[PDB]
Order: C-alpha cells, then sequence, then structure tokens
C-alpha cells in the first residue's frame, strides 16, 4: 500500500510512514516551532493516554501564568515535580513544546536544598502577551498523531450495459435439500434461542463475534454524466477528504457541489465526521450533484453539462463488466 | 451462484434490501449500489443494496412490497445481479392502483409521489408496484412509462407525470394492505413457534410423506380477546399462500342441527380442494363447550363431527387446523387427545415493548406531531391488548379529524389529499383517547420482563453471584454435573428481615436473562385458599412453562399460615390446600423447562417444611440487613433519578441509620423528595434536594426491624446454614 | 409396589373426597400380588396442627376409609400393607390394632458400619478419590441419618464441581471436598428428637 507524507508530499510504503513523518515533524521546526513540537508530542509517543495527561498538565501550567501573569511563582514549571515527572517528562516532544512557546530551560536553587533544580521559566517577551500561551494551549489540546495520507488511487469507470444481460435456467428457483435442511434447523434454533434461559454474559460471548472485520473503505461516486469515480480511504477518514478527492477529479475544483450518502442522506462538506461514523465503511456509493447556485446557471442558459471531470483522468476510463 | 434465500427485513423501505456484508464483498458491490433481483415468471426488480448485523450470509432480507414485485415468498430463492448501467430518468409516468384510491381525491403527486421520490433517488423500473403512506391512507402506485428503460434512478430534475384512470389490480397480485407478518407487534416467540409448526408441513410435506411419522395436525391458540390469535393465523396463511378458511362458533351454533354439521364438514372438504389451506375455528369453546354444561343436539353433535373431521386430516394432505379459545381448560378435552389439536400456544398480553410496536404499526398511515411520544403511551397503557391499542389510535385520529374538519368543511363524496396531508395527531389527542379508552384485559395477570437490574440492588454481592451461577454453570458445564451425578437445583427460598431486596433479587436475575417475571403475592395465595380454588395453582405452573424463560416467584409463602393465626393458630397446621397443590406441581418441574422457581418469606418458621425437601427449593439464601457501605449504595440507588445537592452527605446518613433497611432508607429519600417539592411549590406561590430536607427526613423515618427480630432471623439462618 | 404419598392423603381430606380411598385399595386388589405402601401417615395430623391443632381426636375422614378398607381386605389376595411415619405419636392408634398394622418395627439412625455402607452406596454415581476415608467420615457423622449422609455426598460432589469449573476460568472428589462438606452438612434430627425417638421405641418395648 502507498501513502503520502502530509508534511512533505513524499511517496512512502506502509513500513516507511513513521520514519518519514517523524523526520518531517523535526524539519517542520523551521516553519512553525510550536506546531512541530505539538505534532512531535502526539506522533512520537504511542501511548496516547499518557500524551493526553501530559498535555492537560501543560495546559494547567499555561493557565496558571495566563490568569496570574503578575505573580512570578507561576512563571517556572519544575521538571522534578511529582506530577510533571510522570505525565510530561515521560513523553518525547514536551520539552521542545515549552521552548517553542517562550519558556527557557534553566537551573534554579531549590527553596530547601543546595542542588539546583530544572525549571521552564517563561521569558518577558511571551509573558507581556498572555494571549500567546492561551492560543498555543488550544493548538496542543486540539492536536492528534500525524498519519500518512492513504494514496487515493482515483479511477474512473464507464458501466457497460452488457453486464446486466444474463438469462438464468428455470431450475435456479428450485430450493435444494441442503438449503431446506438449514431453513428447517434455523426455524427450530430460533424458537430454542427465545425459549432458553440464559444470562447476558453468555449471550455476549456469541453476539460479540460479529464486531471486528474492517479498518479501510472503498467509495464510489455516481456522476450526473453517467461516469463512476472510485477511490480508497481510511475507515476513520473525514468526510472533507472525500469532497477534496472529488474536487481534485472535477474539471473545476472550485465549482460548488453536494454529495449524498448510500441511503440518500445529504452530507455537508463542513461536517468533519469520520467515514465509519457516516455509515460509508467498509464500502459505499455516493451520489454527486452540482450545487443549486451552479445548476440554476446551467439550466437557465440551456447548457448541456456534458463534462464533469478533468480530461487527464477521463482518458483512463475502464469499462465495468 | 449469487443466489440467496428470501427472508424478512427490518428496514420497511420499499426501495432497499439488506445483504450480509461478505456477500456484498464477493459481488464487489458497495452499499448504495443499484442491483437487479431475478424473480419467478421471468420477472425482476431494481433496488438499492445495504447491509446490517442480522442478515445471514446465505439470506437476502426484503420486505413484502419487494417480494410481491418478484412474485416470491419467504423461503424462496432469487438471484442478485448488479446493474451499474442504470441511468437517471428524464420522465416517469406513475398511476395509482384503483383498489387504494377510493374516497380520496386531489393532487396525489403533490401529497404522495413528490415527497416520496424527492431527493430519495429510488431505483424505478417499469411495472414496479410501491406503497406511499400518508393522510391516514395507504396508497400504492404502478409505473407505466419510463423514458429510459427498463429501469432508472429518479432525480430532482426528473419529470413526474400522472394522468389517467386508476389502474385495476391484476388478479395474480395481492393488495399491499393485506395482513402479513409486519402487522404483528409483540409475541414474537409465539409467532416463531407457529412458523416452525406450520410452515414445514405446508411447504415441505415430503419429510412426512415418505416416513411413518405424521405432521402436526392442529394448534390451539389461547389468551384474552384482542391479542392477535386470528391475526397470527391470518398473517401466516397470507405469507405462505395457503388458503385461509375462517370458522367461528356463532356462525355454526346459530344454525339448526344437521345444517351446522354440514357447514362444518363442507369447510374441511373445501380446505382439501384448495389445499394447501388452514382451517381456523374461532371461539372454539362455543363449538365444543363442556358436555356437562349443555344437552342440545347442535352442541353435542358438532363436537362428534369436529372430532372425526380432525381425524380425517390423515388424508387431507397440506391442510392444518388451528383454533382459538380463551383458556386451555374452557373447551371439551376430547379435542386435545392424541392427534387432533396436538400443540398449543399461549399468546398472553403484550408488554411495554410490544405495545409500543403495536402502536407503531397502527400509526403507519397516521401523521404524528412532533410532541407525540408513543413510548410514553405504551408505558401508560397497562392492561391493554392490541385490540385496545387499535381503538386508541383510532380515537386519537378521530379527535384530530373533528378538530380540523369542522374548519375544512369538505362536502363531497371524496376527501382532498391535501387537507388530509396537513392533518396531524398531537399528544393531547392521544392523552384524550387514553382517558376514554378502557382496557379489556385488566383482570388477567400481566407477565413481562422486569425492568429491575443488578444496579438497583445495594449490597448482597455474594447473592448476585450465586443467582448468576445457578443459571450459567448448569448449562455451560453439563458434563461436570453428570460426571459427579448431581442434578442442578431448580429453586431457592429467600429469608431474612423485610425490606432488604428479596423481590428485587428475583426480578434482577430475570432482567439480565430477559426472562419473564411472574409475581404471585400473598393476596393471590390467600384468594385461592379462602375460596377453596387451589386448583388454580396448576394454571400458575402451566403459565410459567408457557412463559419460559421465566422466573416463577411465590412471595409471602407464610401469608396463609399467618391468616390462620401465624403465632397463635386456628384448627389447622402448616399445610393447606394451596401449598399442597404447589408441592404437587413443584415435583413436576424439570431443569429443562427454563423456569426458575423462587420463594420468599419473612417467617420461614411457619411454612410447610415440605417445600424445602430435596428436589424443590434446595437453595437457601439468607438476606441480612445492609452494612454501612451497602446503606450508602441503597441511598445512591434510591436517588439515582433525582437531583441531589452537593451538600448532601449520604455517608454521614448511612453512619447514623444503622438499623435502617433498604425499605427504610427509601422512606428517608422519598421524604426528602417530598420536602423539596413543597419548598419549590411554596416559592412559586430549591430545584434540587438539599441537605436540610434529608436531615429532616431522617427525623421522621425509623428502623422497621428491631434488635429482637435481627436475632430471630440470624438464629434461623444458623440453624439451617 | 403402590406408593401413596402425603399429598394424596391431604388432597382427599381437604377436598372431602375420601371415597377415593376405595380406588386405592381396589388397585391393590387388581395389582395383586402387590405391596400397598401408605407413606406419611401423619400428613393429615400435621396439616391439622400436629402438636396443637384443634381440640379433637386423631380420627379423620380419610383414615376412617382406609381402616374400613383394611378390615375388608383378605390375606388371600396376596396384598401386604406397609405404613411409615416419622411422628407416630400423632396418628390414629386404631391402625395399630390387631388386623391392621399390628406389626411395629423401629428403624433407628444407622450405626457405624451402616453409615459407611450408605456413603459407599450414595457415591456409586460419582468418581471418588482413593484418599477419601469413608470410615473416618462415618465415625464423625454419628448423629446423621442416611438422608443426611446423602447431603454430605451431594455437597462434596457440588464442591468438586465448583472447583472443576473454576479451574477453566477436579477429575474426582478428593478428601478435601468431603472434609469441607462436613462443615456445611448438618443432621436433620436434633439430640432432643433422637432421645424422643428412642424413648418412644422403649415405651412400646
Ligand atoms: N399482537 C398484536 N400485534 C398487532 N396488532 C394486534 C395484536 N393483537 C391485536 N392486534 C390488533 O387488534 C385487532 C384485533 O382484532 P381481530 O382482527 O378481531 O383479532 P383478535 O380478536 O383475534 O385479536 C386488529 O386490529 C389487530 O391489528
Ligand atoms: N438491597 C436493596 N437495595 C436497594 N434498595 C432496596 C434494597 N432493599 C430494599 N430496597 C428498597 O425497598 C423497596 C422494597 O423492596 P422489596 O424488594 O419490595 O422488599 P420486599 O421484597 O421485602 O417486599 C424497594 O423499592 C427498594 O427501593
Amino acid at each position: 500500500v502507498y501513502f503520502t507524507c502530509p508534511l512533505t508530499g513524499a511517496t512512502l510504503r506502509k513500513d516507511q510512514r513513521d520514519a518519514c513523518i517523524k523526520e518531517a515533524i523535526l524539519l517542520h521546526f523551521s516553519t512553525d516551532p510550536v506546531a512541530a513540537s505539538i505534532m512531535k508530542i502526539y506522533t512520537f509517543n504511542k501511548d496516547q493516554d499518557r500524551v493526553k495527561l501530559g498535555v492537560d498538565t501543560i495546559a494547567k501550567y499555561l493557565d496558571n501564568i495566563h490568569l496570574h501573569p503578575e505573580e512570578e511563582k507561576y512563571r517556572k514549571i519544575k521538571l522534578q515535580n511529582k506530577v510533571f515527572q510522570e505525565r510530561i517528562n515521560c513523553l518525547e516532544g514536551t520539552h521542545e513544546f515549552f521552548e517553542a512557546i517562550g519558556f527557557q530551560k534553566v537551573l534554579l536553587p531549590a527553596q530547601d536544598q543546595e542542588d539546583p533544580e530544572e525549571f521552564y521559566v517563561l521569558s518577558e517577551t511571551t509573558l507581556a502577551q498572555p494571549q500567546s500561551l492561551e492560543r498555543h494551549k488550544e493548538q496542543l489540546l486540539a492536536a492528534e498523531p500525524v498519519r500518512a495520507k492513504l494514496d487515493r488511487q482515483r479511477r474512473v469507470f464507464q458501466p457497460s450495459p452488457l453486464a446486466s444481460q444474463f438469462e438464468l435456467p428455470g431450475d435456479f428457483f428450485n430450493l435444494t435439500a441442503e438449503e431446506i435442511k438449514r431453513e428447517q434447523r434455523l426455524r427450530s434454533e430460533a424458537v430454542e434461542r427465545l425459549s432458553v434461559l440464559r444470562t447476558k454474559a453468555m449471550r455476549e460471548k456469541e453476539e460479540q463475534r460479529g464486531l471486528r472485520k474492517y479498518n479501510y473503505t472503498l467509495l464510489r461516486v455516481r456522476l450526473p454524466d453517467g461516469c463512476l469515480l472510485q477511490g480508497t480511504f481510511y475507515a476513520r477518514e473525514r468526510l472533507g477528504a472525500v469532497y477534496g478527492f472529488v474536487r481534485e477529479a472535477l474539471q473545476s475544483d472550485w465549482l460548488p457541489f453536494e454529495l449524498l450518502a448510500s441511503g440518500g442522506q445529504k452530507l455537508s462538506e463542513d461536517e468533519n465526521l469520520a467515514l465509519n461514523e457516516c455509515g460509508l465503511v467498509p464500502s459505499a456509493l455516493l451520489t454527486f450533484s452540482w450545487d443549486m447556485a451552479v445548476l440554476e446557471d446551467i439550466k437557465a442558459a440551456g447548457a448541456e453539462p456534458d463534462s464533469i471531470l478533468k480530461p487527464e483522468l477521463l482518458s483512463a476510463i475502464e469499462k465495468l463488466l | 451462484p449469487n443466489r440467496l434465500i428470501v427472508d424478512e427485513a427490518i428496514n420497511e423501505d420499499n426501495s432497499v434490501v439488506s445483504l450480509s456484508q461478505p456477500k456484498m464483498d464477493e459481488l464487489q458491490l458497495f452499499r448504495g449500489d443499484t442491483v437487479l433481483l431475478k424473480g419467478k415468471k421471468r420477472r425482476e426488480a431494481v433496488c438499492i443494496v445495504l447491509s446490517d448485523d442480522t442478515c445471514s450470509d446465505e439470506k437476502i432480507r426484503m420486505n413484502r412490497v419487494v417480494r410481491n414485485n418478484l412474485r416470491v415468498r419467504l423461503g424462496d430463492v432469487i438471484s442478485i445481479q448488479p446493474c451499474p448501467d442504470v441511468k437517471y430518468g428524464k420522465r416517469i409516468h406513475v398511476l395509482p392502483i384503483d383498489d387504494t384510491v377510493e374516497g380520496i381525491t386531489g393532487n396525489l403527486f403533490e401529497v404522495y409521489l413528490k415527497p416520496y421520490f424527492l431527493e430519495a433517488y429510488r431505483p424505478i423500473r417499469k411495472g414496479d408496484i410501491f406503497l406511499v403512506r400518508g393522510g391516514m391512507r395507504a396508497v400504492e402506485f404502478k409505473v407505466v412509462e419510463t423514458d429510459p428503460s427498463p429501469y432508472c434512478i429518479v432525480a430532482p430534475d426528473t419529470v413526474i407525470h400522472c394522468e389517467g384512470e386508476p389502474i385495476k389490480r391484476e388478479d395474480e397480485e395481492e393488495s399491499l394492505n393485506e395482513v402479513g407478518y409486519d402487522d404483528i407487534g409483540g409475541c414474537r416467540k409465539q409467532l416463531a413457534q407457529i412458523k416452525e409448526m406450520v410452515e414445514l408441513p405446508l411447504r415441505h410435506p415430503a419429510l412426512f410423506k415418505a416416513i411413518g411419522v405424521k405432521p402436526p395436525r392442529g394448534i390451539l391458540l389461547y389468551g384474552p380477546p384482542g391479542t392477535g390469535k386470528t391475526l397470527i393465523a391470518r398473517a401466516v396463511a397470507n405469507e405462505t399462500g395457503a388458503f385461509f378458511f375462517l370458522i367461528n362458533g356463532p356462525e355454526i351454533m346459530s344454525k339448526l342441527a344437521g345444517e351446522s354439521e354440514s357447514n362444518l364438514r363442507k369447510a374441511f372438504e373445501e380446505a382439501e380442494k384448495n389445499a394447501p389451506a388452514i382451517i381456523f375455528i374461532d371461539e372454539l369453546d362455543a363449538i365444543a363447550p363442556k358436555r356437562e354444561k349443555t344437552h342440545g343436539e347442535v352442541e353435542r353433535r358438532i363436537v362428534s363431527q369436529l372430532l372425526t373431521l380432525m381425524d380425517g386430516l390423515k388424508q387431507r394432505a397440506h391442510v392444518i387446523v388451528m383454533a382459538a379459545t380463551n383458556r386451555p381448560n374452557s373447551i371439551d378435552p376430547a379435542l386435545r387427545r392424541f392427534g387432533r389439536f396436538d400443540r398449543e400456544v399461549d399468546i398472553g398480553i403484550p408488554d411495554a415493548t410490544g405495545r409500543l410496536e403495536i402502536l407503531q404499526i397502527h400509526t403507519k398511515n397516521m401523521k404524528l406531531a412532533d410532541d407525540v411520544d408513543l413510548e410514553q403511551v405504551a408505558n401508560e397503557t397497562h392492561g391493554h391488548v392490541g385490540a385496545d391499542l387499535a381503538a386508541l389510535c383510532s380515537e386519537a385520529a378521530l379527535q384530530a379529524i373533528r378538530k380540523k374538519m369542522d374548519l375544512i368543511d369538505l362536502e363531497d363524496e371524496t376527501i382532498d389529499a391535501e387537507v388530509m396531508n396537513s392533518l396531524a395527531v398531537t399528544m393531547d389527542d392521544f392523552r384524550w383517547a387514553l382517558s376514554q379508552s378502557n382496557p379489556s384485559a385488566l383482570r388477567e395477570t400481566v407477565v413481562e420482563v422486569p425492568q429491575v437490574t443488578w444496579e438497583d440492588i445495594g449490597g448482597l454481592e455474594d447473592v448476585k453471584r450465586e443467582l448468576q451461577e445457578l443459571v450459567q454453570y448448569p448449562v455451560e458445564h453439563p458434563d461436570k454435573f453428570l460426571k459427579f451425578g448431581m442434578t442442578p437445583s431448580k429453586g431457592v427460598l429467600f429469608y431474612g428481615p423485610p425490606g432488604c431486596g428479596k423481590t428485587l433479587l428475583a426480578k434482577a436475575i430475570a432482567n439480565e436473562c430477559q426472562a419473564n417475571f411472574i409475581s404471585i403475592k400473598g393476596p393471590e395465595l390467600l384468594t385461592m385458599w379462602f375460596g377453596e380454588s387451589e386448583a388454580n395453582v396448576r394454571e400458575i405452573f402451566d403459565k410459567a412453562r408457557q412463559a419460559a424463560p421465566c422466573v416463577l416467584f411465590f412471595d409471602e409463602l407464610d401469608s396463609i399460615a399467618k391468616a390462620r393465626g401465624g403465632n397463635i393458630g386456628d384448627g389447622g397446621g402448616a399445610a393447606d390446600r394451596v401449598i399442597n397443590q404447589i408441592l404437587t406441581e413443584m415435583d413436576g418441574m424439570s431443569t429443562k423447562k427454563n423456569v426458575f422457581i423462587i420463594g420468599a418469606t419473612n417467617r420461614p418458621d411457619i411454612i410447610d417444611p415440605a417445600i424445602l425437601r430435596p428436589g424443590r427449593l434446595d437453595q437457601l439464601i439468607y438476606i441480612p440487613l445492609p452494612d454501612e457501605k451497602s446503606r450508602v449504595a441503597i441511598l445512591k440507588a434510591n436517588l439515582r433519578k433525582s437531583p441531589v445537592a452537593k451538600d448532601v452527605d449520604l455517608e454521614f446518613l448511612a453512619k447514623m441509620t444503622n438499623g435502617f433497611s433498604g425499605a427504610d432508607l427509601t422512606e428517608i429519600c422519598q421524604r426528602a423528595c417530598k420536602l423539596a417539592i413543597r419548598e419549590s411549590i411554596e416559592s412559586e406561590i430549591v430545584p434540587e434536594i438539599r441537605r436540610d430536607h434529608f436531615e429532616e427526613a431522617m427525623r421522621f423515618a425509623r428502623r422497621s426491624v428491631s434488635d429482637n427480630d435481627i436475632r430471630k432471623y440470624e438464629m434461623f439462618a444458623q440453624t439451617l446454614q
């Protein structure tokens, strides 16, 4: 399977994903040090429950100085604190985040010991504008691990009427002895399942067997010109990637349109829901229609909408047989 | 290949079928793709394919409308052939079926076809029959012209035409408003039992023709009127295609001797001539009443004629006989002898879930307002049967009709579709109808799955485990019980101080198992004793078997012993007429009946000791008063549904209320609730229960179990261990 | 063998259908040779309150019909009638007169060798480990009846089942299962009742 690194555009295989993204996040520090540290915290650390605990504790330290910027006791985060040591210091990229959002790493004398302790001390440059840390806190809290983009491998097809032309033998409708035995047994088993006394745990042991089959999905889009557009997505990919996928294939990527789900339910581009939450996993057909703002001009002018996609993709149409 | 067995659907929509995902993956079609289904007589239908978590790999789930278009029935096989070449339609001409458009006029497109197809993108093929519901009418249409052919997808830009006389239905097609399986709400278990017993001999008789074993001959349905006895039998006949011959008591009993028998045997002859067929005799108790109650020629001769006609079923191949009565003991027992009516099914009374489903069936054609809550209605309609819920929906509709029709004033033979389209039934119209409706099954005992779960019982963790083990271990490890020659226990007695959860424990195990809970209380045992009607105990045990899986709970086993004096005593002892029948029936219960018998008493020293003999209530569980942590759990459970202020210290209260049982801690909670209500009402003339209300509530509640009673209960428990 | 149990005697008494006694004896006459066993002869006396009850005597509708049929039954029919009761002090003494159940046998609690035999017989349905000392157990269960020795056997079996099931979350009943059962099983006849039974047997000599 082929993937694209969302930070560099490099083509990767399934095994090269973490190696390239990790390096791209370290390179990203030249463009936005805060965004690079945020990606480093979620992407490098596989234990996401510990990542969340470290992020919440960092958010608290930033709120302390934000709410009381006039009190110097909130300017310094102690790296030897019993909470910091377990939640923040155990993660890769949290030290870089503090430096990126205006903290300096210094050694200060302890209030009761000769040995200096490690602190992240906020500088005057960022302390003068508390709204800077407030925005950086929100950027970290809303973050997630960086995952390589699945290569969509967009394809266009033309259904061939010949696929629907087939005559069956008359005997195909004669129910067999093997089918009859299963139907007769299922009738007895269905009554036995309702008649038997069983606890919920014994029911779950069998019921739960149907819950784990898929992690990817394939989508098809039915275009008004009779052409079929297909591509591949993560089972958890956002609806916005399907709209972007279609926009890339359209002859005019800016021209507004709507997509409908497999049951006719309209999906809005502004609804950032996962494909497994939209009911489009492991597979679904979506219906394409131009926005009313577009259809009104096409119809009013008497135009025939005889072109939907780029000629660069249409030249590669395969027949469905 | 690519052929699946037709089964029932959950999604009622007429343009979609559901397959098991592995078959969609082998056919390389996606959810929402349009496919053709190949049916009988060189017919096909076009639909959208989805999937669910209930369809088997070898099955296709489709509703009645799709099966009728393919001229197939449940149990048949069809082929699936994806048709991605389907194009969008430009013009489609749809006309109604005359059988459903009578008495109604106006613009059917604007009311029915337009919202039905608008943004739905349903596949349409020439000749398709589909149903659109609304305006308290179910109207079906046929497609007569499609510009693309032979099938297309409707789009918002498709021209929809509708001009011409209504279409007369073909004689080979059944109306979509006929009774089918989707018209039955509750009693799914009973319907499944009928399917097994009836569909086999009518669809596949060869399993009995070539062998010395005969098929089932007759099924007796019983229960209160209005529960679906005739509904099930009719639905089965229509779904399978068997001819339905309807017989009833009054029709035969109103006739003169000689004519009555001629009409009865003629129906049997017609059932064979038109076989496969089902002969349904309603009000069987009127055809065959107890002989000692009548001496008429018609009542006695009709029984002999029916008895021999039932025996004639050996030759009347593909014919089965069903009957309906009120109770299994209300008919001449001759009909229940070997052969004849060999099987029986107890329909019972729909529970809260079934009542909701029944209401949803009746409202299929009704426009409901956003405030209508049918689940709330189903919970209020205790004691009602489907016949009463049908009347309830009708009365609610009639109230809404009167309110608007007084302003519409349409004086003609037909009613406009538009004015019906805007007619909605509100929650006030259902509430009004509820106040006018009167349940027909309020006298009979209602048996259903209880809503009490384990989280509703504080403490007693070891008891919760034992009750679960008594159900899981005898069935997961039968080889180990056989290996050591042990028979699993089929009952338990609960004893100890009152108000500790005896009843809740029996309900909670039934809840988790989704088993029916049958509650027998003191007054019921006393009624049988006082009225010398102990024979009714046999009916209680028989209901437990029919209700299986169920828990048969005999509360207040000492109610009669106390009525006879308890501590003093009349002229009898511990045994009485009612417990003697219970003891006799208990000996007949098997672990294979999926019935668990639970008893409870607050005075186990005065109950017939025979009930504890091996083979009966062999398990004995002592329920002590709750400890400190359990009392807190009880308070939290009692307040689980109420707003409680953060200043309320439930652990503090539990530390003081040392002698208080769960029932007594509930009194404190409810007192604090009542105090909070008074405070709120007086303030209007606070929104949560404050500590002050709990502190006052604790000043009025008292422990119900004294120190003397605690020692009495503990000594008994130690005596038996 | 014809078995009449308490519930049948109580049904006839409570329902005023003591005439059904004739059908019971008629079965014995037609089933001959047979043994006509009337269990729980005191079932009605106990249902009448046993020790307190009403102010009347031991006679009732059902025992009167039984005694009548007994007198009308000849030994020439090869029918032998056996009765049993655990409370002979509350049954109609008429049944003990010559011509009725005039032979009396006292059945005490099993002795040391009998209790061992009972334990061995009751365990014939289950695998038992070689370490189980049934003679030691019988020596301890001095006040136990045969039914109470069954309770021990059943408890030890159920304990073996419990442990066996838990091991999958054992192949036989081990000494530990019987010793543990000894802490849950109890004698059904108290020391006061044992002396009452012996003193009653002594009173009858
Ligand atoms: N279990 C049920 N499920 C659905 N509808 C029911 C049920 N029981 C009764 N009904 C409804 O109540 C009415 C019953 O009247 P009827 O057809 O005479 O049958 P019966 O009197 O045998 O119950 C029908 O309108 C039917 O739809
Ligand atoms: N263990 C318990 N946990 C929670 N609530 C209890 C408990 N025991 C009793 N109650 C309260 O007492 C009330 C009566 O309980 P119930 O089981 O009907 O008592 P009984 O079985 O003695 O009649 C219930 O509504 C419940 O709120």
